[PDB]
């Protein structure tokens, strides 16, 4: 009966730093040894309402490495968008009388909540929901993090974009704040800042932070930088072109990187990582990304599973 | 080594005087020119210098050079003797080639030619598009 | 000839004091005494590439109203600028050789001046460019303050809601900067305050303004309460809702406004107005709107009528 | 009355060569002198059921300069043809019974013809009907060339392009071929030949052509380059690459072109003709359609003015 | 270690005759006898970014034959068209840190070869990259002509239709030419000819060929008749209309065929095979589909597996 | 004057000089470079000549120049002396430099670097596009 036991993935809120690194282990344990007949006999709802290349492909490519099923879409041409009404929540109790468990990303914040009051005992695993949550996103950032840091302690990182709206670099700087001793580092557009709530809760914990006006500036002390995209439909045409350059990366910036510092984006970048970035050591976005599939494995066999022999 | 006549650009930082004969289009004639990247200037260390015989410059295309080489002395040679010599002051004007960094100016699409105002202020020149009106420090709009 | 006969009407930075005195004068003549037939046997062209309804309908009955004829589309679906990516140039310089001159609307900042580059001889008429210009709306919100308050300088002036990105505020701002005396009051949210290349322009003219976050904070000093809409889809969901009530209008909130103060608003509204406001003696944004007619007529009759004829 | 009052105007191939003089010698008279009373009292429709900017907007202009009023639309979505699949024919049999003339352009073949077999006495003019007519565009056309050129007989006309399936070049050879003395160069991609049928039409005739596979083989002789644009989609991306630079004209093309020739083309156009041609003294193609007004002015006066008027 | 083994499968350039006979060879012990646990712990991309009904489904069909799981889209409804960038670059650089294989299908000429240098090691098979290649349907083309010929070597193929714009007709003439005393009969309309590359290509290795007017013409000595749609779309209604009823088959025209003789489509189809064709022993182009799955199956295994002991 | 040790390319047909350089982009060094453009010459009237101190090209950067310069002339001069001349043979592959004229071709949306296979064919040069696997003259693809 381990922590995760059919429990629901919806909130970073709702898991502690134990979880945290239970989830880790897991992710670790599993790359090493794969365990491709765990989750046979299970079938595997994938419930995609809002576009996504990396977070759907890897869940369900996590679900086909453990040996189960998949059911879903990618879209509405179902019964909610076709034939009205159809609520979000006798969907879900539909849905949730054939899956063993349900994946889901919505563009409304609290629906993964939601689902999980109409799914009965099937656990539902939140891909995203508005500009709240986005946990299994958060897990394999920290999985990526303590893999290239070698720990989730007393570590430099640096978070640039748009970090007023994104809600992955939220969700990481709560999740990084459950642990000790982090520093952090908010480069953004006066227009997009960190919100206020969460420098509170970074006091509150008597935690660093600072503002700073380019990557330049900390570049020499950070061990992850973490980058974002800072979408130009946020802003005025003409406002972005003025910092715009203070908030992009290119090879020639890394020149005094630490060597071990890892460049970290969740994806799709668009401009703020110019590809001459992609040949550097430092570059770890693609690598960051594929062990969405450790994490996501990690987390489905926590979850359908109650005990872990491995 | 010293055209009879034509005009001599001296003083040209490094890494412009490339830009120069691109933006410019300084290579498009038929008249002789001489070209000399990262030369010892004697305390800058080095400087591009460009030398185009038979042909001059007025104070206008001159004064196109203040943002690239602001510093440069344009040297106006005639009978192999530099008669006169002038350094180039900020223009009005500066058309045909800046980028607007508004996105969605009208210049971006359509078949017109660029143009700024320009003016002096804090520490910095700043370009105002004729089209969308938008002001920019000249750092962005060169910076691309 | 007048001094606009002939002259394109691009930007509110082109237009001395006496140039919007001369429209106003103009405006309020025709007002009082029409001309039906000043411009018989002028045909014009109504050329929207984006919405309106206020801006496109005033400005076409404004050319009966004269006398003159209209060609033109409210949108550029059915033209070959639209189906074979005709370019715009192109579009004006063909239309020139047919009307007498060009109303036009645009989504891309500039448009009416690049029109002005290729129609000789055909005077254009800016009816909004992207974020930039819409002089027309200036004019009529000019002609609608000095018909109310009966002038337009030692004016107390305040202006509510997306003060970041409304073209109107931002051009109204700089209309009255020409006059003398008046004192601004600038209330819109943090993330959308007033342009600092704004303020600026306002203290090398040592005008007074001000910044307050509550419509109810200036009430008892204005003579024009010009609001616009707050455009909420510029903003986070939850972000809007928590400083909401401070950009809204409502009838009890006019409790000690002054007796000579008119309510404002381009239009359309949204939410910022309450519709309880509209039989209060205040609201002015229905008259303000009649009063695009005068003034948009006035343009015209400058514009194409040679000589004065007030 | 006149030769062409109350007639249709569907296909080049029922106007005699007495019919364009007429029209022409029309155009010319209205040009010189307005009758801007001429049509006062009578209601045009003009039905656009394929997209046009050019061809509508002079039509509509021209039925202003003259004094008609106008109903129509641009598109056939908000009609009862469009929403509830009405005919065409019961379109203009209800039509016919509101309005004194019809300008209509449709995407199929024969439409304007089929108007006419249910518009009673109501005149219905072709504005463009799928790859067979374009008459007015014709007429306009052939006015330029005469004023240009001072004749409409022997003279060296090269059109480029695509031949193959370009209605306005079909309609201009036979027009043309209608004249004496003139002998044509066709400058096409292989794929895009002038069809066989005008070539057998020009030899029945004993008229002079030749084929040519670049516009500069022929630019020293000819009076009327008249060019359209190369339908790119009609091939395959890299088959145009390879003989694009033939079909396409810029200003230093222009080196040895004959002082009185002038470079024409119907509009819109894309890639084919350079902006630098724009200021050259042969550049003709706006003068072009600026003649639209005059014709299809004068078109409108003798289908709709009884006894003629010049 | 075989040869095509983690080989990328992306122009028929790149394949040799012992390359395509390896495949072939496979395929039919695939066929004979089956191994469903072959490829069993593979996860397969299958992104479709153009429509297709049989390369897709049968591409994935032979994924399951094989025991591997499939992970993919049909469009594009992820980060590529939704979150705009997402360059087809990085979109692979993603999935590729998934799956074991990518199948590609893509509008644009070259994007399978792209995909291949952000795929690090993961082969990318090309189910269509825009007008260049097309190589499964080749495989399954040729094997579905070995299978009912009995060889590759002194064939009579027809090729009818489009053979101008064609992938599948270039890449299959490109095939056969790499085997001997091969006769190929071209007939297509004028403007759909075989392009000149092709027959230099074919005259450079001593292959004879010939274009002929209808198919009755050479039916008494084809063994392979290769029918393909000409779309009416790549003419003019008219132009078709006249050369139609030499392009298209019907059962009747089958009278005089050698007994071995089988019809191919590569499909789907429209007009250009009656249905009265179908009932007839000639008609082969179902089983020519039914035949992507061996060959596509023996792609996957020849790449998955170094050593395929059959 | 006549540079001491580096490389001279010499006998460049008059407009592609400039052209070399930006291509190429030999200007983005802190090499002393002396350029001459539209100098007098023999062989072909008018030429250009670019000088790269301290600098030397591969035997295949040199084959790079054939669709530009086919009968230019490498120097590779150390101490005052042409220690070893070379002339600019055509390459199997040019990359980086040309535009594939094929529009629905994907290297144009894409960030990948051009290429296409080199192949003579009497009269042109035929270029095949590594994506596309169309070929086209080198009079087609350098001609835009
Ligand atoms: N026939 C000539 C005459 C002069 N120059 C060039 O003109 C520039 C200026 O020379 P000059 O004014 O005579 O001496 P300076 O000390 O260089 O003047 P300044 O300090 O203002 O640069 C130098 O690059 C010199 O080589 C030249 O190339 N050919
Ligand atoms: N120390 C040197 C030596 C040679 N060069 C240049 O390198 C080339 C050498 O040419 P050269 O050996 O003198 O033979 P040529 O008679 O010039 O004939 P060609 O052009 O075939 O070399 C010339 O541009 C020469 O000016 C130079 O710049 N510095
Ligand atoms: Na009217
Ligand atoms: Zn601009
Ligand atoms: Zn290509």
């Amino acid at each position: 009966a381990n922590p995760l036991y059919q429990k629901h993935i919806i909130s970073i809120n709702d898991l502690s730093r134990d979880d945290l690194n239970l989830v880790l282990a897991t992710a670790a344990k599993l790359k090493a040894n794969p365990q491709p007949e765990l989750l046979k006999h299970k079938v595997i709802a994938s419930c995609f309402f809002e576009a996504s290349t990396r977070t759907r492909l890897s869940f369900e490519t996590s679900m086909h490495r453990l040996g189960a099923s998949v059911v879903g879409f990618s879209d509405s041409a179902n019964t909610s968008l076709g034939k009205k009404g159809e609520t979000l929540a006798d969907t879900i109790s539909v849905i949730s009388t054939y899956v063993d468990a349900i994946v889901m990303r919505h563009p409304q914040e609290g629906a993964a909540r939601l689902a999980t009051e109409f799914s009965g005992n099937v656990p539902v695993l939140n891909a995203g929901d508005g500009s709240n949550q986005h946990p299994t996103q958060t897990l394999l950032d920290l999985f990526t993090i303590q893999e290239t840091q070698g720990r989730l302690d007393n570590l430099h990182v640096a978070m640039v974009g748009d970090l007023k709206y994104g809600r992955t670099v939220h969700s990481l700087t709560q999740a990084l704040a459950k642990f000790d001793g982090n520093r952090f580092y908010f480069i953004a557009p006066d227009a997009l800042a960190m919100p206020q709530y969460i420098l509170d809760m970074l006091d509150e914990k008597g935690i660093a932070w600072s503002l700073h006006s380019s990557i330049e500036e900390v570049m020499a002390e950070v061990d992850i930088l973490y980058m974002t995209r800072v979408q130009k439909e946020r802003l005025d045409p003409s406002e972005y072109a003025n910092v715009k350059a203070q908030f992009v990366l290119r090879a020639s910036d890394l020149h005094n990187a630490k060597a071990n510092m890892k460049v970290l984006h969740p994806l799709p970048r668009v401009d703020e990582i110019a590809t001459d970035v992609d040949k550097t050591p430092h570059a770890w976005y693609f690598q960051q990304a594929g062990n969405g599939i450790f994490a996501r494995q990690a987390l489905l066999a926590l979850v359908l599973n109650r005990d872990l022999v491995l | 080594e010293a055209i009879k006549r034509g005009t001599v650009i001296d003083h040209i930082p490094a890494q412009i005087g490339f830009k120069l004969l691109s933006l410019f289009k300084l290579t498009e004639t038929d008249q002789r020119i001489t070209i000399g990247l990262n030369l010892p200037s004697g305390e800058m260390g080095r400087k591009d210098l460009i030398k185009i015989e038979n042909t001059f410059l007025s104070e206008d295309q001159v004064d196109q050079l203040a943002l690239y080489a602001p510093q440069a002395t344009v040297n106006r040679i005639d009978n192999y003797e530099v008669v006169g010599k002038s350094r180039p002051s900020l223009p009005e004007r500066i058309d045909n080639v800046l980028v607007c960094p508004n996105s969605n100016c009208i210049s971006h699409a359509e078949p017109v030619s660029s143009s700024f105002a320009v003016r002096k202020r804090a520490n910095d020149i700043a370009l105002k598009c004729k089209y969308c009106e938008k002001e920019f420090s000249h750092n962005v709009v060169l910076a691309n």
